[PDB]
């Protein structure tokens, strides 16, 4: 029963408060799940060349380069510190 | 409580346009209830394509005029606890 629902995951900042990144803007998000129908919270900065998403298993923004996809690692909304750094394997080149 | 996230973009362009939230609905789940979204790993959990019959569901809820023949609008359904 609902609300139970609510804490199963970590819920996204707003916009607003996403801090020490840039200004921000929402982008088209494309990233799907697995387990739902739900494309990831998406945002963009540096003039779109940067891209956060909302990672709601971890609670963490995971960041990538526009141009091909690569990653950056991972920041934390409150603060903008890298939490975890850039993983060779992943990329989104395939849901810009 | 629960706050539907709604987010637009423009057509050509896929711009950001706008964002807006619902007020708070506190535990109640209905409105998710009404769209067919079920509530498993769907809270707090990515954004859903607004479709045509959808909008009429939520323009309620909002002060933004949805209009799907100018923009890609997402809903996203999060959760806090209380007022935020
Ligand atoms: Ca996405
Ligand atoms: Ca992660
Ligand atoms: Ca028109
Ligand atoms: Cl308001």
């Amino acid at each position: 029963g609902f609300k139970d629902y609510g804490h199963d995951y970590h819920p996204a900042p707003k916009t607003e408060n996403i801090k020490g990144l840039g200004d921000l803007k929402p982008g088209i998000p494309k990233t799907p799940k697995q387990n739902g129908g739900g494309k990831r919270k998406r945002w963009t900065g540096d003039k779109g060349r940067k891209i956060a998403e909302w990672d709601s298993q971890h609670g963490e923004l995971e960041g990538y380069r526009a141009s091909d996809g690569q990653h950056l690692g991972s920041f934390d909304p409150k603060t903008g510190n890298q939490l975890k750094g850039p993983d060779p394997k992943r990329n989104i080149k395939k849901y810009l | 409580g629960l706050k539907l996230d709604l987010t637009w973009f423009d057509k050509s362009t896929e711009d950001f346009k706008g964002e807006e939230y619902s007020k708070d609905f506190g535990d109640d789940g209905s409105v998710m209830e009404s769209l067919g979204v079920p509530f498993k790993d769907n809270v707090n959990n990515g954004c859903f394509d607004v479709i045509a019959e959808w909008v009429p569901l939520l323009q309620p809820y909002f002060n933004h005029q949805i209009d799907i023949s100018d923009n890609e609008y997402f809903v996203s359904f999060d959760y806090r606890d209380g007022d935020w």
